[PDB]
């Protein structure tokens, strides 16, 4: 079994700098991987899978790139609407499949 | 020589046969005996749950043997008090078959740590049967091996 | 100690609830705990019992509707129930029997009405 | 089976003078019964169990005692706060257990 | 591709509810679909996958009380869920799989309360 | 002869329902009885039918999901659901067969809606 | 298996004239054939089954003969109260049994 955590919890960041989150794995993990954004109220949509891939209808303004334990995203531009929420993911073996681990609060 | 004598309440038997008893051989043939209330003579059987069966003695499912109970209100019964009978109330957990417990230590009821005052939340286990020549067929004593 | 019930409300006919008797200061498995009915102006009446051992009696007119069960995890006892319209329309209690006759502790009551 | 009978059913009683109450079994009974006491609205409490025990809380007031089928109750003091209803019991065998039988009502 | 979803409410602990997930755009009986479960103010949670074969695997906590369905009549997928107060307080999601690990089509919740 | 009918009200999908049928001037024990359902703004179908023996026969439409009953104690028939969007949102009837074709003695209608 | 059909499903008739209905049945038919009257909002009430033979509390005004394949029913007077819905059934084999088929709707 493997644990996902997320070291940067709340966040405070300006609308000037950039924002680095970061996720790790307990006992090594596969190059498969998402992340995901939900603004409060809101059902969550798919921001990156897999390693980097970058989906249709996510702005290049997002890149998420990492191997092996450490993984991490980040954020490039000035982020107008200030985001709110993200969160981890990888399938697993029969008992646990999904484990989306502790969520990360970013904010002005 | 069980007939002759002493009148029967409950001749009950389990994989053996009343008449048949006699032209058959056995390397063991035990004997347990002791006073049940009437109307828990019956918990006295394979299997069974309840106040004696489960606490205090309780008899195997495949069962090879007889039970015997018959009244005994003329003779065990005081004339105004029989407290010295006593059955268990109160147990952590049922018995295995043909087991016996003779500890009189205060029960624990809670969390809270159990003295040796009884008080309340700690209870002797032990309860006393309350035998009177006007009670009813019911509550009357019986005796059981 | 304190017997504090939760669940109830309304149910229709034919439906299901269950209800938590939540004891803080006496071990569910081990005392000698039942459920007791009272329908609005009348006397009192037993439904269900739950002694230490695996063992559960249950009285005639909820028989075979009517499940208890015991969780030590959370120290509370549960009673579950698949209702009629003349079987369950009362407040449900909730007590410890001290001295194998006499329930003590006895909780707050919870209204189940069936309608 | 036994039956548990009350004789009094209501009654009136003043405040001056005192109160006896009766239950009755048939097919005799054991010295194992308990008596309630229940305000209207509130869950019954115990006031005496087993052959006049008396009970931790219960008043000194309050004192019932008897043997075998006939079974009673008494109140010695001037009743200040008025008593409503009264019950019995007694454990009985498997099928039946807890049995009640109907109540008493006792008011100003 | 759209996913409304549809039932919910509020049911009384020990009932029972059952939802639907209406899926315009994609086969239900070919594509990897699951259940997230998010209690108010938390992480999300996973409860269920249905994969196109006759498979089904379930989450520790949903096991033995939820059971998926899927209809292909109506190209719909249905929970079925046995409620418990702890079990069940949180809005409810409805996914499909592209890459085996990532879910993009989410449905918009729907809130199952129990009281 | 009156048979007036009780229970209904709103059940959610995947709920359940009973619904009786009180009947006074005839025996529910020795008469054809049966159970008619009308969607509004439609016309009519038919649910069940029960027999004087130990007959049941249901519709297509309504079988494994919704279970008869009689209780020849309080002179009633009673009708159990398990409840689906599409498969019960109707006034229930029930009537009496004359002569093997014709139901005469209707009784009013329960309103029973899912939502 | 059977279908039952009518013919006229919605109609226009004034008080002074007369209204004929019919429905039919796939497959040939028996002679058991009920028909009933439905006011809006009401427990439908049977009007005459098998054949012909009108029930007591129905009036004669009603009257409705058939053979066969071919059924109708027709009422003689000038119908004061203008009624408002009918229908047919007949029993079947054990799939279908009660099978009532379209509505009829008449009115002024």
């Amino acid at each position: 079994d493997i644990q996902m955590t997320q070291s940067p919890s709340f966040l405070s960041a300006s609308v000037g700098d950039r924002v680095t989150i970061t996720c790790r794995a307990s006992q090594g993990i596969s190059s498969y991987l998402a992340w995901y954004q939900q603004k409060p109220g809101k059902a969550p949509k798919l921001l990156i899978y897999a390693a980097s891939t970058l989906q249709s209808g996510v702005p290049s303004r997002f890149s998420g790139s990492g191997s092996g334990t450490e993984f991490t995203l980040t954020i490039s531009s000035l982020q107008p609407e200030d985001f709110a929420t993200y969160y981890c993911q990888h399938l697993n073996s029969y008992p646990s499949m999904y484990t989306f681990g502790q969520g990360t609060k970013v904010d002005i | 020589v069980l007939y002759n004598f002493a009148p029967f309440f409950a001749f009950k038997c389990y994989g053996v046969s009343p008449t048949k008893l006699n032209d058959l051989c056995f390397t063991n043939v035990y004997a347990d005996s002791f006073v049940i209330r009437g109307n828990e003579v019956s918990q006295i059987a394979p299997g069974q749950t309840g106040n004696i069966a489960d606490y205090n003695y309780k008899l195997p499912d495949d069962f090879t043997g007889c039970v015997i109970a018959w009244n005994s209100n003329k003779l065990d019964s005081k004339v105004g008090g029989n407290y010295n009978y006593r059955y268990r109330l109160f147990r952590k957990s049922n018995l295995k078959p043909f087991e016996r417990d003779i500890s009189t230590e205060i029960y624990q009821a809670g969390n809270k740590p159990c003295n040796g005052v009884a008080g309340v939340n700690c209870y002797f286990p032990l309860q006393s049967y309350g035998f009177r020549p006007t009670y009813g067929v019911g509550h009357q004593p019986y005796r059981v091996v | 100690v304190q017997l504090v019930e939760s669940g109830g409300g309304l149910v229709q006919p034919g439906g299901s609830l269950r209800l938590s008797c939540a004891a803080s200061g006496l071990t569910v498995s081990s005392n000698y705990m039942n459920w007791v009915r009272q329908a609005p102006g009348k006397g009192l009446e037993w439904v269900s019992v739950f002694y230490p051992g695996g063992s559960t009696f249950y009285a005639d007119s909820v028989r075979g509707r009517f499940t208890i069960s015991r969780d030590n995890s959370k120290n509370t006892l549960y009673l579950q129930m698949n209702s009629l319209r003349a079987e369950d329309t009362a407040v449900y209690y909730c007590a410890r029997d001290h001295s194998g006759h006499a329930l003590d502790i006895w909780g707050q009551g919870t209204m189940v009405t069936v309608s």
